[PDB]
RNA sequence: UAAAUUAUGGUCAAUUGUUAGUAUUCAUAUUAAUUUUUUUAAAUGUUUUAUCAUUUUAUAAAGGUUUAUUUUUGAAAGAUUUUUUGUAUAAAAUUUUAGGAAUAGUUAAUAAUAAUUUAUAAUUUUGAUUAGAUUGUUUUGUUAAUGCUAUUAGAUGGGUGUGGAAAAAUAAAAAAAA
């Protein structure tokens, strides 16, 4: 009897008349986090875990749920969830493939609004028709490779500019001038001459050994005296 | 009109400007190319390439040197193998023996669900650290 | 991160050490990048290279830099910093001026050629620091004169 | 039985018919490569992965899947057992027996099957390597086997492969072709694992098509 | 708001929630938020 | 720390008394770091 | 009170199967062929000797 | 160990065999990839299917797009022939002469007994249907195979003027095979695929030149670009090129 | 760099601390960078580096630092030979999923390096302990490659020198013998171990069956040095030192939603 | 850019803590739960047969997984009989950490190829990969309520691979061929 009070509970074996017999899982448990690492010495290098981290895939707060009511489902009568996807082909470097960026939708009930999340897929195509920029429609099919389970069904928009550039021999799209950063620290352009290459190398190695010395910790207020 | 950055371009947002500007799909496709072979049959489910091959059309983009070389190398495979097996059966038979014994001496000769898993490290992650050592990353592709 | 350190936590072994790239022979793809904590585009312009002007390739700096000043003021900065100028440095300055000569029109490059000859006069009157006016520099100057048509 | 004869009669009358402008290529579609399920299943040339409720016009088959049955002496733990293997080749409609032999020896892809010269035979009757399938009337349902050079004396123990269970294998014999693949030395990992069946799997007698009890 | 989640002060929990806000979600206009 | 801790709609950037407690901490930190820098130099 | 009096009287006036609307359930062509073949086989025979 | 334990390319199940005989009775062993090689890779192009009655008698006449000898495709295929002859000298009889190149739009068999009245109707229909179409431009690139590799032709990708060309050829088929009875190899409601034949094995040459053209001869040029050619004439011709050293002229329309 | 960190005594002390409480990568990188920029490295520095290298049991780094010492013309003591032979003996090796842990050992040829290190340590006049010889024999016989003749010669040398035999090298040599099909040598090793009294082979004694004739992937195991699972060993014995076969697991030493302390349990 | 009605219909939304100049949800209430007054074991021989054997008996806690766990009718149900018809390993979305950077027997094409083929490969700042935490998308608690706060048991590698299916090494509230 969940609706009955604590003192009103004469027994707990069955529900006498009807309702919902639910286990009273104790939410108020006062879970404790035990600090097992130094403040600046957490084993992970990117994300630090300093408190109780909430666990769950869909039960987390704020609530996030899939939204099947999007453009793809409005256009297509999908036999299976996510069977058909419309997206732009971005990246054509693997033979008989076409990488397509299609965006799904996730809904937040708490804020009562939706946002779009972009996901990339590998779409198989024959005769190499998919050129960069085409608005394509892809559908699920049999597994083709380790990461290929979509295939293009129709090229809604042909990239005329890309095809003409390919005919002229140039790339379908100029490569972007900005990419992923290789390292967090900034990359400084090297312009030293041949004579100064060794000096620049010495300076760089000195900087690296200083960064290694930083592992030691704070320098003592009193210099070491024996 | 060079793409701003690779991080944004990979997610297909460079071409999303055409979608956002209202010019997403406006090209007069019939004039630039035949639209009969650029779609797919819903009843059969065959793709645009299948429709093109059924109608005798070929919508092939201009190709660079490397893809043409790949296509030629893959095409020459059967012609090379047919003559090689006849002319020099010694090495072919040795390789066949090695493969025949390799199929016996391997991992999961039975085609169960574990072996059939296309992405073994991604599917079985809980044993990737303590049980197996062959893979170091739990995922290798977009999925 | 596998090469240095096991998991991290030890200070000085989380972030990769400083990486230097030769733009003429790049060892990375897309050297410039955009990130909240990895903005390196601003660190590839003129002004950061004054610290190491004593040992650098002026030709490479001309080839790849941002907000590069005029060649006359660049030479003035070099002289004021008293960095010795070898033959290839002088040739690089002259070809940097010639790549503006070419940009200017055929009939409108007389003023720029006069600027170039004034720069050459300053170079030959530089005295200290030692400026090496060499055969390559003379060839670059003759090429600029040919471009200007002042036979 | 009935299907083959009725298909032949229908094809004959279709050929004899003269008032036919020809099938529409656009209206008649081909088989698709993409479909549900993670298996690539090939069907007959007249079957499609999609539902096709209309019976299409019959066509002359330009590619017959000839299936040749080879003897194979697989190594079971109890002993050597002789069983059957099928090698399938795609030969044109008028392929001579010479090119059929070329196709079978190029598509056998087994180390033991094509060890020596062999002749193709049907129901025990040898096939002349000069005429084509048209003379023999060979269809896709024809049962064709092959007879090797030394399969007429395989009943002899000397011709039979020698198992280590009953026969002694020498230091020169372990260096031979099949006995190198087989491993008489039990390795820790036991790399050559083979099919095993008990000696009493078939009872006191071996496998037979009749009853002996 | 459970006290063990995120930091001791509640503004830690609120800042942690703000990274999942739909209006501030990572996109072309708002990228590299952290 | 939070120098501008003034109440809601405070017509001034901060409080003079509150600012001194932050200036003292800043001065002490700077002085100790400068002295240690001089010693290690 | 979950009693019948709480439910609307209009629940009792409806005809049989009028509550269900029209559904448009489409499937892959391969699934359509599989289902058609299975239904044809079941129509031809559904059990060994109990059909 | 190199990759997946069971590659996707090797998970092939054959439905041509009986269901219960593959598990126990026998094991089928074959290379199933060859028959599933796609038409794009193997160069096969689906030609219009001819009925059995029309597939027996040999053709008599054919429509073609007459082109000047100076056209770009002629010298492109000339250089292709030079490369082929330099690489292998045995494919010269298979290779056709550069002066016998035309873009075929349809093939038919006019009986010789009643050819005179049919050719006039055919030529007048061609004139009346081409009195309005402007000269066409076609971009040729790629290689294809007909008659199981017997005929090697240059593919015609869709491009500008190709839609007009296919509409015109459909109208020609309607006006020639539809209203008046002439044996078209295909169907009047079907559209013939234009092509120019670069290599072909004659039935008499089938005795010693093999059964098909090996793919290695044209593998490198399977996707070669032969460029854009403008056509402004049409000709109904007959298979007679040897006597005059040129295409036989039976009907012509200056489009 | 400030003079306090520029002082080479600070370099030595920080390098020693790094070797005491870090991985091999830290010490190797720091020492290499310091040698590159100033910081004249001495025999003490080289021995400190070799300490961590041997602790982590790596061969390529050890041969690199040995080549560096040869270039710098520093005369080493017996500690260097002990460290290099122990590193060779502690080099990782394992057949997991038909895939060896280290494919570089075959190219490195660490057995020859261990043998020459032992020979040089004996020749130059330094003490030779049992551990160096046992490590050398371990390098000689492993599941990777078969080197039994040289191992037998080394075992005869140990027998005539009255040196102790370690159970790890005894087990490795026995496995190598049974894999190379030398039951006579396996029986001799079993007799020697039984006579000595090794913990593993105290009871295992067998009679001599070769009494009338005179003389003339496979293994699936993983071996790594102690330092890899020293933390696991320490916490296992701290938690349950009265039930050794307990399989120390989660929640035995840390409550829910709290770190267990050791990063990378069971690798 | 018109009003309503042939009149409450179609079935209950409702907030309670005696403070302490003002700013800001933060001491003490109520409900739910833990805590004292001693409530509260998980059983030891499964069975039949043609006898040194064979036949029937398939997911308990062990190992820490956030782009992740997915498959059969070949046994059985199962029937005059023979015979026959079909599958299925694949997906899509939701995925944690105060101070956030690189990851890897690796992507695609080819094939029952390649420890040694071909290619301008693939993952990731739209937050990846390692590391920490936690058995994933019908379970509670509180409130008038978009919230906040909980939940469980079980899929942790192969290596003669039996079986329809490995889930196969103590652990019942499963009657298992009279
Ligand atoms: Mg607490
Ligand atoms: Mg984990």
């Amino acid at each position: 009897p969940w609706w009955n009070f604590q003192t009103e509970h004469r027994q707990r074996c069955v529900l006498m008349y009807g309702g919902a017999r639910t286990k009273n899982t104790h939410n108020a448990n006062h879970r404790v986090f035990i600090k097992k690492y130094k403040r600046n010495a957490f084993p992970n290098r990117t994300r630090h875990h300093w408190a109780v981290s909430m666990t769950g895939v869909l039960s987390q707060r704020p609530r996030r749920m899939p939204w099947p009511y999007d453009l793809t489902s409005l256009i297509f009568n999908q036999p299976r969830q996510g069977s058909d996807k419309i997206g732009y082909v971005v990246g054509t470097s693997m033979l008989k493939t076409a990488v397509v960026a299609t965006n799904h939708m996730v809904y937040y009930p708490k804020f009562n609004q939706r946002v779009s999340r972009t996901k990339r897929f590998f779409a198989h195509d024959e005769d190499l028709a998919c050129v960069e920029g085409d608005l394509v429609h892809i559908k699920q099919c049999r597994k083709i490779s380790k990461y290929k389970h979509y295939y293009v069904f129709s090229i809604l928009e042909p990239n005329v500019e890309g095809r003409e550039r390919l005919k002229l021999g140039l790339k379908a799209v100029p490569p972007p001038l900005f990419g992923y950063p290789v390292s967090r620290r900034i990359v400084k352009l090297n312009l030293t001459s041949t004579e100064g290459t060794q000096e620049k190398l010495a300076a760089a190695i000195q900087e690296h050994v200083q960064d290694a010395y930083r592992f030691s910790g704070p320098t003592p207020d009193q210099p070491r005296n024996r | 009109l060079q793409p701003p950055n690779l991080v944004t371009y990979r997610q297909g947002s460079y071409w999303k400007y055409d979608w956002n500007a209202g010019l997403a799909i406006s090209t007069n496709l019939a004039d630039v190319m035949d639209p009969r072979g650029l779609n797919g049959c819903v009843e059969t489910g065959r793709s645009r390439s299948e429709v093109a091959r059924d109608l005798g059309l070929s919508y092939t983009r201009p190709l660079h040197e490397n893809e043409k070389k790949q296509l030629s190398h893959q095409a020459v495979y059967y012609e090379r193998l047919a003559k090689f097996k006849m002319e020099q059966p010694e090495a072919a038979r040795a390789m066949e023996r090695e493969r025949f014994v390799r199929k016996f001496s391997g991992m999961f000769v039975k085609m169960d669900i574990r072996s059939g898993a296309p992405d073994f490290p991604s599917t079985y992650r809980r044993l990737l650290g303590t049980k197996v050592v062959r893979w170091a990353s739990k995922r290798h592709g977009p999925n | 991160n596998a090469a240095m350190g096991l998991y991290g936590g030890e200070p000085g072994f989380e972030k990769a050490h400083r990486v230097w790239v030769d733009p003429d022979r790049p060892h990375i793809k897309h050297i410039y990048n955009q990130t909240a904590l990895a903005r390196n585009l601003r660190y590839a312009r003129y002004g950061y290279f004054k610290r190491d002007m004593h040992l650098l390739d002026v030709d490479k700096l001309v080839r790849h830099a941002r907000l590069l000043p005029t060649p006359g003021r660049l030479l003035t900065d070099f002289l004021y910093q008293r960095v010795p100028l070898p033959d290839k440095s002088c040739a690089a300055l002259i070809r940097y001026q010639r790549q503006q000569i070419e940009m200017l029109e055929v009939w409108g490059r007389h003023a720029s050629f006069q600027c170039a000859v004034e720069m050459f006069e300053r170079m030959i009157v530089t005295n200290i620091p030692p400026v090496e006016v060499g055969v390559e520099t003379h060839g670059e100057m003759v090429l600029c004169a040919a471009a200007c048509g002042k036979w | 039985g009935h299907y083959q004869q009725e298909a032949f009669e229908a094809r004959k009358r279709f050929e004899e018919s003269t008032t036919y402008p020809g099938p529409i290529r656009a209206a008649t579609p081909g088989d698709t490569r993409f479909y549900s399920g993670s298996l690539e299943s090939i069907l007959h040339d007249t079957d499609r992965h999609y539902w096709r409720a209309v019976t299409d016009d019959p066509r002359v088959q330009h590619l017959i899947p000839l299936r040749i049955r080879f003897k194979i002496f697989t190594w079971v733990t109890s002993g050597w057992e002789q069983r059957m293997q099928v090698v399938q080749i795609m030969a044109p409609k008028d392929s001579t027996i010479a090119q059929v032999k070329d196709l079978v020896i190029v598509e056998n892809q087994s180390p033991y099957l094509c060890v020596s010269s062999f002749h193709l035979a049907i129901d025990g009757k040898e096939l002349d390597p000069q005429k084509t399938l048209g003379e023999y009337g060979i269809t896709e349902q024809s049962q064709i086997d092959a007879i090797e050079q030394n399969d007429h004396l395989l009943h002899r123990d000397d011709e039979r492969p020698r198992d280590w269970t009953v026969d002694e294998i020498t230091a020169e014999d372990v260096k031979r072709s099949p006995y190198k693949e087989m491993e008489m030395q039990p390795l820790q990992n036991l790399a050559p694992r083979y099919e095993a069946r008990p000696k009493g799997y078939f009872g006191r007698t071996y496998y037979s098509g009749m009853k002996q009890s | 708001i459970a006290h063990w989640y995120c930091g001791h002060k509640f503004r830690h929990r609120f800042m942690r929630d703000k990274r999942f806000h739909p209006s501030l979600q990572a996109s072309h206009d708002a990228r590299n938020r952290f | 720390g939070q120098v501008t801790f003034g109440p809601r709609n405070y017509p001034y950037p901060s409080s003079r008394w509150l600012a001194r407690r932050f200036q003292m901490k800043k001065h002490r930190i700077i002085k100790r770091f400068r002295f240690r820098r001089y010693k290690l130099a | 009170f979950r009693g019948a009096d709480t439910y609307s009287v209009k629940y009792c006036e409806q005809g049989r199967y009028e509550y269900q609307r029209y559904l448009m359930i489409n499937r892959f062509p391969s699934e359509y062929k599989k289902h058609f073949l299975s239904f044809l086989s079941n129509i031809r025979m559904s059990s060994g000797s109990a059909t | 160990e190199r990759g997946l334990y069971f590659p996707i390319n090797h998970r092939i199940v054959d439905h041509r065999i009986a269901p219960g005989v593959t598990v126990e009775e026998t094991d089928v062993q074959s290379r199933y990839r060859r028959e599933l090689r796609t038409n794009f890779a193997t160069g096969e192009t689906r030609q219009t299917i001819a009925p059995p009655w029309s597939a027996r008698e040999r053709p008599t006449h054919f429509f073609s797009l007459r082109l000047p000898s100076r056209n770009s495709v002629t010298l492109r295929v000339k250089e292709m022939h030079n490369h082929l002859l330099f690489s292998h000298q045995q494919c010269a009889p298979m290779l056709v002469s550069p002066t016998k190149l035309h873009i075929t739009l349809g093939v038919m068999t006019i009986p010789e007994n009643s050819r005179e009245e049919l050719v006039k109707n055919i030529q007048q229909s061609m004139s009346e249907t081409f009195a309005c179409v402007q000269p066409l431009q076609l971009r040729f690139r790629g290689l294809g195979t007909f008659d199981f590799g017997r005929v090697l032709f240059i593919r015609v990708v869709p491009e500008a003027d190709f839609g007009r060309l296919e509409r015109a050829v459909c109208d020609i088929r309607r006006r020639v095979g539809g209203v008046l009875g002439v044996d078209l190899k295909g169907n009047p409601h079907d559209s013939y695929v234009p092509h120019v034949t670069v290599a072909k094995i004659r039935p008499n040459q089938r005795q010693q030149l093999g059964d098909t053209i090996p793919q290695s001869l044209w593998a490198d040029y399977q996707h070669h670009d032969f460029g854009d050619v403008t056509l402004s004439t049409v000709d109904l011709c007959r298979m007679k090129g040897s006597p005059d050293g040129y295409y036989h002229t039976e009907g012509a329309v200056h489009l | 760099t400030d003079p306090v960190r520029r002082d080479p005594t600070e370099f030595l002390r920080v390098l020693r601390r790094m070797s005491r409480t870090t991985s091999w990568q830290k010490t190797m990188l720091f020492a290499s960078k310091g040698r590159m920029v100033g910081y004249r490295l001495t025999r003490e520095h080289y021995n400190t580096v070799l300490f961590s290298q041997s602790l982590w049991g790596r061969a390529l780094e050890i041969v690199r630092v040995v080549r560096a010492m040869q270039e710098d013309k520093v005369q080493p003591n017996g500690a260097t030979y002990y460290y290099i032979v122990n590193g060779m003996g502690n080099a990782d090796h394992g057949w997991n999923y038909d895939f060896r842990i280290n494919r570089r050992l075959e190219k490195i040829q660490h057995w020859r390096v261990a043998l020459e290190a032992l020979e040089a340590c004996e020749a130059n006049g330094f003490d030779s302990t049992d551990t160096m010889h046992n490590s050398a024999l371990i390098t000689l016989v492993i599941p990777g490659f078969n080197r039994w003749q040289q191992a037998s010669l080394l075992l005869q040398r140990m027998l005539r020198e009255d040196r102790r035999m370690h159970p790890t090298m005894v087990k490795f040599y026995h496995d190598c013998l049974v894999r190379n099909n030398r039951p006579r040598e396996a029986s001799s090793l079993m007799r020697l171990a039984a006579e000595r009294g090794v913990h593993g082979y105290e009871d295992k004694w067998e009679a001599d069956v070769y009494k009338g004739r005179p003389l003339d992937t496979e293994i699936n195991s993983v071996f790594r040095p102690r330092v890899y699972r020293q933390l696991w060993y320490k916490w296992q014995h701290i938690a349950n030192r009265y039930r050794p076969t307990a399989a120390l697991k989660r929640r035995q030493l840390a409550p829910r939603d709290s770190p267990t302390g050791i990063p990378g349990f069971y690798r």
